């Protein structure tokens, strides 16, 4: 029912392999809608769903000036933080940035987000209040004193809590039928001897939106991890998501084992039995 | 869109 | 620090022999973000190969889907070869259809 904006931004300094790569990445949700990276030829702030393209020029214009200063800025913060921490000019290292904002059903503002990695670890973030910053080393302390008194986080709060989740509201309104559409898995089961007395039974639920999910295994009517295992939620490459569950189990007696289904594009739980 | 915001660290 | 990928071979539906499909690479849970990702056919790499947008997950590690078109058949064996900081030896991962 929820809904969320997400912003990802990363950069690699490749010292001997060439300027520090660029990259950024915007998601309403599981969806991606626009890219940059600073090897493209086009060098332009690129649509990636259709439901974006209905913006005038001055949007991929005021975006991709945005990218590239930020880019530039990046490129700024990597010597920078080179010399914080004392490194080599050889070394190869990576500042990732992610912001945005979430929303309910209902459109109302329910949360921001601001955190800043460097060679992925937490640098720094901003808390909840969108107001106080938090630092996780010595060195993010010397960064937190500059944003304190440039009253960064006032910027902050300006941008997520007004513009961000307006932009938002109106992407949603805009894709609506692909943005709003609850994908329900199509779901079924596969069956595989292992031993002379073993089987696997691998519970399948492909073709789903948005990639949240829970697949789960029981055992006469209580949950079983033993024997289990699961995998990471994959994407299929059409904008739908894909996962299974496996268990290995005596032959014989696959009927006592359920494998449970759950999904928003569901109304009610499946349970597929073999 | 975007944010406009760009402050050095 | 330094997270390996974990790699995940699929198809986009699954595998009928003959049908048009997609063959995917998934690698995820990897720092840092230097990888390549190749597609083998039979042993030799495949040419026309897409990938997605670079992104990480909100444990800071990165994923990519690396994708191309093709039509799977009985003899043809299908892999994605990754190579990654982590790994001395890049990691080739055959294809199973059934997971």
């Amino acid at each position: 029912g929820s809904h969320s904006m997400r912003y990802f931004y990363t950069s690699m300094s490749r010292p001997g392999r060439g300027e520090p790569r660029f990259i950024a990445v915007g998601y309403v949700d599981d969806t991606q809608f626009v890219r940059f990276d600073s090897d493209a030829a086009s060098q332009r702030m690129e649509p990636r769903a259709p439901w974006i393209e209905q913006e005038g020029p001055e949007y991929w214009d005021r975006n991709t000036r945005n990218v590239k200063a930020q880019s530039q800025t990046d490129r700024v913060d990597l010597g920078t933080l080179r010399g914080y921490y004392n490194q080599s000019e050889a070394g190869s290292h990576t500042i990732q940035r992610m912001y945005g904002c979430d929303v309910g059903p209902d459109g109302r503002f329910l949360r921001g987000y601001h955190q800043y990695a460097y060679d992925g670890k937490d640098y720094i973030a901003l808390k909840e209040d969108l107001r106080s910053w938090t630092a996780a080393d010595m060195a993010a302390q010397t960064t937190k004193h500059k944003w304190e008194a440039a009253h960064v986080a006032e910027q902050w709060r300006a941008y997520l809590e007004g513009t961000c989740v307006e932009w938002l509201r109106r992407y949603l309104e805009n894709g609506k039928e692909t943005l709003q559409r609850t994908d329900a898995p199509k779901t079924h089961m596969t069956h595989h001897a292992v031993s002379d007395h073993e089987a696997t039974l691998r519970c399948w639920a492909l073709s789903f939106y948005p990639a949240e999910i829970t697949l789960t295994w029981q055992r006469d009517g209580e949950d079983q991890t033993q024997d289990t295992e699961l995998v990471e939620t994959r994407p299929a490459g059409d904008g739908t998501f894909q996962k299974w569950v496996a268990v290995v189990v005596p032959s014989g007696q696959e009927q006592r084992y359920t494998c449970h289904v759950q999904h928003e594009g569901l109304p009610k739980p499946l349970t597929l039995k073999w | 869109t975007l944010t406009s915001c760009n402050t050095s660290v | 620090i330094q997270r390996t990928p974990k790699i995940q071979v699929y198809s986009r539906h699954p595998a009928e022999n003959g049908k048009s499909n997609f063959l995917n690479c998934y690698v995820s849970g990897f720092h840092p973000s230097d990888i390549e990702v190749d597609l083998l056919k039979n042993g030799e790499r495949i040419e026309k190969v897409e990938h997605s947008d670079l992104s990480f997950s909100k444990d800071w590690s990165f994923y990519l889907l690396y994708y191309t078109e093709f039509t799977p058949t009985e003899k043809d064996e299908y892999a994605c070869r990754v190579n990654h900081v982590t790994l001395s030896q890049p990691k080739i991962v055959k294809w199973d259809r059934d997971m």
